[PDB]
């Protein structure tokens, strides 16, 4: 119960993975399959005899389950048998509220001793994914068309805050992650039994920082500019050592702070 | 008459097939006696679902007291064969004309049975 | 050996010992039966359904009354124990 | 084939085989001594233009005769997978 | 943390051989390495990176100054063009950096070139003399006054000039110094004399390995059950039982060792008292048993660790040995044994079966069993805290001992009687890999890439586990092909500080899962039924 994926045991190896597809679109809901893979021993012409399905909501995974207990799918006069798998195939949230998109990321750090913030390099129209099994938080920034990622563990953060972009107090418009240690930077490069949903036909591998200022190495914290949202206290309390005040912030100019050289967070000369 | 009675769930199908054609051999636990069973059965004229809970008896004639080589009645999966290997937790195997059975399980709850004998196997699905 | 079963008898025998799920009823087995040497194997199968009556002979024992009485054969390939001109087990491979 | 679909994955899946089994042909072409400085563990720039002869690789084939030899093994050796896929597209029933 | 070797050139399939693509850390690492750190007004260079720190990722940078610089002072420790190995230029030049005890200076005049002795058998170059040297009582006494030494050793690790090996006492020797001819690894401007250890009594330990490898030739697991109950019985007894502390004390750390807490423990109050001193014992224990529970560490007191050297003899045969180390409170206690021979009140010689084995051993055949002998002719040239090797013979001690050498490394000695000698099986081959030679110099670039290659394809920590596990698993171990060819991966991949040769781990070989008495709570737990499964056991049913 822990993930979404399901391995089926047996299926038939004629066929496709639309095929798979349509029949599991048929006896489950309409588009309720977000991810489709069959492995190969050879490159592209030879599938294996099992199969591993990913499903959109736990509800369909258990609804599965049971029609696969009683026997009740029978694809080409094979009966499907479903088991639990050991990863996912792509490391997304079950829960659709943890999932945000199109939301503002900026860097910066505790600049003054009172409550000001000072904004670096700010990004928009950033993907933010929480991951609770994993312990990790995931951030998909795209900068000149190659996206980067950006991991964050419970670890690296000792302490959570909220905070307000708009100006009210009652209101819940940011919040802060001060990290201790730096997060983790990837990058990504550049199909008949895969289908994905989506263009997830990539690899991430570990890169430096792609920021021309550099503003990611040399912020120790991170904020996160969201709208206001009735049950995201909730989703943000998950976090480890989260504190429940309402804190205001300020934004102040330090674009001056911008080093261009390998060793970002020393001072100047 | 009859020597091992007890209640089978099958566990698991080998072919895992519905029309296949072919025959099927099952995979069955038996209840608090902790015995494994192998049977190639008749999808086709006998359906069996994974799940199901079916008895199972061997007796050496289907005659009452005596005259070996009326029990039909109460079964409807009646079939003969012989014990030809008894070596092993001790197993058996028993062939239907052809069709293997394996019927492992422990060495104080099969003792009873000699080498190069007839048995039969009666079944029921509840 | 110098003579072989042939191009059709091998065939055959390989459809009569590998399908396993056709039964041959009485009448048909005492029909074959005139030309084989031996007598008649016991049915093994007297009730294939909870409604079938005359009960039937499986496929291996047809090919069972071609062996003497004393004859035991035993290939650990194909897995084939012949036990008292029985055949008693067979998988596949048609080799012997 | 059961039906139209599976006659067209059949299909695929025999010339993307095929494909495979002329890649590992070329592949196996390159076990001469002329190629001793590209097998080796260093660094060559000429990577790509082993990859984009593609129409000389049958032309010098055809014109040696230990070449020929090799990729004639090769070709079996990665055509019997592909032999292979009868007994998964074909049924039970089948009588060749 | 380490980085992981999928951070640093990540593999990718191009073409029709696969063939490795560097990441970003790859080249900022050499960026780093190349331009420098700068800190305010300095600019810090590449020296150079010791044996254990290339092991650890770290390396030594040096601030040039006006006065001497990065080069000024690479050119003062030696002259490196003549070696023409990547790997073997930087083990030179970063082998110079060990903690050592300055001495007095000693000019280039007064050096010998005594001849070695080699021998050629089967085909195979077995060298006896690999870092064996010479030294006379006058030079020992001069040595020892600087350092605080009363006892004089008669072996102790030296390294000078470049040259690098344990040097052993003699009655007749003819001037203070003396040189041998394999010990020249560079050429250096300096003779500065150093010594970093001269002699460490202390009792010996059973590591994992050697369990692991003694577990086929007849011993069986009631002999460890027997010793691993009393360990645990003694220990638990410490705590209200000052008269352990003291027996525990002298046999477990530092045979000869005076401290404020030995002191008390002989002569104290009840350890109800003195707080200062109750929770020290049990803050001890608590080491103690959190260091069994993680590695197994059985206290023997019948063997010791020490080093071992030659002497110009030549009387003693390939099978005889001579063992002699100091007499510990057991000893001293009773005295009266079959294989104890009770030479001085200090020192008592042993009669009995003394085996040889290192920290690392993963071959059935490094059990070599030595028969100990006593001769008066020994023993008036006065040996102690180091045991003597033969030097005729087919093959010498130290190539049997995994293929090592005599350069002043420790040896487990135990004069056991109840172990099994009966089996014996032949050492695997010291024979390592040819040497890579250069046809330029080093322009110190390709020392940075070796550097950094280091990281990558590093399996050192890994080889052990999975020959754990697999003998674990599969019984009769040590006697499979497969622990045969993990203990040669463990060779090579051991000579990879030496020569630039990956060790090149299969994936097959992976273990992918782990016994219970282990740190990998996230990795798959296996309940291992082996003799290490039963002392677990026996230790988690004591503690609980």
């Amino acid at each position: 119960t822990n993930r979404s994926t399901v391995k089926i045991s047996n299926v038939p190896q004629t066929i496709v993975a639309d095929e798979l597809l349509r029949f599991l679109e048929l006896h489950l809901g309409e588009d309720t399959v977000f991810a489709l893979e069959i492995p190969t021993t050879r490159d592209n012409w030879k599938p294996r005899d099992f199969a591993r399905v990913q499903f959109t909501t736990l509800e369909v995974k258990s609804r599965a389950q049971l029609l696969s207990s009683q026997s009740k799918l029978l694809f080409k006069t094979h009966n499907l048998r479903l088991s639990e798998a050991y990863d996912d195939i792509i490391p997304r949230p079950v829960d659709p509220r943890k999932r945000l998109d199109d939301i503002v990321l900026t860097v910066g750090f505790p600049e003054s001793d009172e409550k000001r913030f000072c904004a670096l390099e700010k990004w928009d129209g950033v993907r933010c994914w929480i991951l609770t099994e994993k312990r990790r938080v995931e951030f998909w920034v795209w900068e000149s068309g190659d996206c980067y990622k950006i991991e964050v563990r419970f670890e690296d953060i000792i302490e959570t805050l909220s905070c307000c972009v708009n100006g009210d107090a009652s209101e819940i418009d940011a919040f802060l992650l001060k990290l201790k240690y730096g997060p983790k930077v990837f990058k990504r490069v550049t199909d008949r039994y895969r289908f994905c949903k989506e263009d997830f036909d990539f690899m991430w591998i570990r890169t430096t920082d792609f920021s021309g200022s550099k503003s990611i190495g040399t912020s120790t914290c991170f904020c996160l500019e969201v709208h206001n949202g009735s049950t995201m206290l909730d989703i943000f309390s998950g976090l480890p050592y989260y504190r429940e005040d309402t804190l205001s912030l300020t934004y102040v100019d330090g674009k001056t702070f911008a080093s261009a050289a390998q060793i970002v967070p020393l001072l100047n000369a | 008459i009859i020597m091992f009675e007890d209640i089978f769930v099958v566990d698991k199908l080998d072919p895992d097939g519905k029309k296949f054609d072919k025959v099927t051999r099952v995979e069955a636990r038996s209840h608090n006696l902790e015995m494994f069973m192998h049977l190639d059965v008749n999808t086709e004229v006998y359906p069996l679902a994974v799940g199901d809970k079916f008895t199972l008896a061997m007796a050496p004639t289907l005659n009452l007291d005596g005259t070996p080589d009326t029990l039909a009645d109460k079964y409807e999966y009646i079939m003969h064969g012989k014990l030809y290997k008894i070596s092993e937790k001790a197993e058996l195997y028993v062939s239907f004309g052809g069709l293997l059975m394996l019927l492992q399980g422990d060495p104080a709850h099969i003792s009873h049975f000699e080498l190069d004998q007839r048995l039969f196997l009666l079944m029921r699905k509840l | 050996n110098l003579l072989s079963l042939g191009q059709d008898s091998l065939t055959a025998a390989y459809l009569v010992n590998v399908e396993k799920n056709c039964y041959l009823n009485r009448a048909q087995m005492q029909q074959l039966q005139m030309y084989c040497p031996f007598q008649l194997p016991p049915p093994a199968i007297i009730k294939a359904s909870p409604s079938s009556t005359e009960p039937q002979w499986t496929g291996m024992q047809l090919f069972g009354m071609l062996f003497p009485p004393g004859f035991d054969y035993t290939y650990p390939l194909n897995n084939v124990v012949v036990s008292n001109g029985e055949l008693l087990s067979f998988s596949e491979g048609s080799a012997w | 084939s059961s039906d139209l679909q599976s006659r067209k994955n059949l299909t695929e899946e025999i010339s993307y085989g095929l494909r495979e089994a002329e890649q590992v042909c070329n592949k196996q072409q390159l076990m001469v001594e002329s190629w001793r400085d590209f097998l080796a563990v260093n660094g060559e720039d000429k990577e790509e233009d082993s990859v984009s002869d593609l129409a000389r690789f049958c032309y010098e084939r055809q014109k040696s005769a230990t070449l020929s030899e090799l990729a004639v093994s090769a070709f079996k050796d990665a055509y019997r997978d592909v032999q292979a896929l009868a007994y998964r597209y074909g049924d039970q029933s089948n009588s060749f | 943390s380490k980085l992981p070797a999928n951070a640093l050139s990540v593999n990718s399939k191009e073409g029709y051989f696969v063939k490795p693509s560097r990441t970003n850390i790859y080249n900022r690492v050499l960026s780093i390495l190349g331009e420098g750190i700068t800190v305010g007004p300095k600019r810090f260079e590449f020296l150079a990176f010791s044996a254990s720190q290339l092991r650890g990722n770290s390396v030594w940078m040096f601030a040039s100054n006006e006065k001497v610089k990065a080069e000024d002072i690479r050119e003062w420790m030696g002259c490196f063009r003549k070696i023409r190995s990547i790997s073997k230029c930087a083990a030179r030049m970063g082998q110079l950096f060990s903690a050592s005890r300055q001495t007095l200076i000693v000019r280039a005049q007064d050096v010998e070139q005594i001849p070695d002795i080699e021998v050629t058998t089967d085909g195979a170059d077995y060298c006896f003399s690999d870092g064996i040297g010479k030294i006379s009582l006058a030079f020992a006494k001069q040595v020892a006054q600087k350092c605080g030494l009363s006892h004089v050793p008669s072996a102790f690790q030296i390294r000078y000039g470049g040259y690098k090996g344990v040097i052993a006492v003699d009655r007749s020797s003819f001037r203070k110094l003396s040189l041998r001819d394999s010990m020249l690894k560079f050429d250096s401007n300096n003779r500065m004399l150093n010594v970093t250890r001269w002699t460490e009594s202390m009792p010996c330990f059973l590591n994992r390995e050697i369990i692991c490898l003694l577990s086929t030739l007849g011993i069986e697991d009631a002999m460890f059950e027997a010793m691993q109950a009393v360990h645990l019985s003694m220990l638990g007894n410490m705590l209200e039982d000052r008269d352990a502390a003291l027996n525990v004390l002298q046999k477990l750390s530092g045979e000869n060792s005076k401290n404020l807490l030995v002191k008390m423990l002989l002569q104290g109050y009840a350890p109800s008292s003195e707080p200062y001193l109750s929770m020290m014992l049990r803050v001890h224990h608590e080491s103690q048993l959190s260091e069994l529970k993680s590695r197994c560490r059985i206290l023997v007191p019948k063997g010791r660790i020490l080093i071992g050297c030659m002497d110009e003899m030549g009387i003693l045969e390939y099978g005889q040995v001579y063992v002699r180390v100091t007499l510990t409170k057991a000893e001293l206690k009773s005295r009266d044994q079959s294989y104890f021979r009770k030479i001085d009140e200090e020192t008592s010689v042993v009669i009995g079966k003394v085996v040889v084995t290192k920290n690392p051993c993963l071959h059935p055949g490094d059990i070599r069993v030595l028969d100990a002998i006593y001769e008066v002719h020994f023993e008036e040239k006065g040996y102690l805290d180091c045991i003597i090797f033969p030097q005729k013979g087919e093959r010498p001690h130290p190539n049997e001992c995994s293929g090592g050498d005599l350069d002043g490394d420790q040896f487990f000695v135990s004069w056991d009687e109840k172990i099994i000698p009966s089996e014996m099986d032949p050492p695997m081959d010291y024979a390592g890999s040819r040497p890579r030679l250069m046809d330029h110099d080093v322009t110190l670039e390709e020392i940075h890439k070796f550097f950094v290659d280091y990281m990558i394809s590093d399996t050192l920590g890994v080889i052990s586990t999975a020959h754990l596990v697999h003998a674990d698993r599969d019984p009769e171990k040590a006697r499979s092909q497969k622990c045969l060819e993990l203990a040669n991966l463990h060779s090579r991949a051991v000579d990879f500080a030496k020569t630039g040769a990956p060790a090149e781990m299969p994936y097959a070989l992976k273990p992918r899962e782990f016994p219970d008495f282990l740190e990998r709570f996230e990795k798959p737990t296996y309940i291992s039924e082996s003799v290490f499964g039963k002392l677990y056991r026996a230790v988690k049913s004591s503690l609980a």
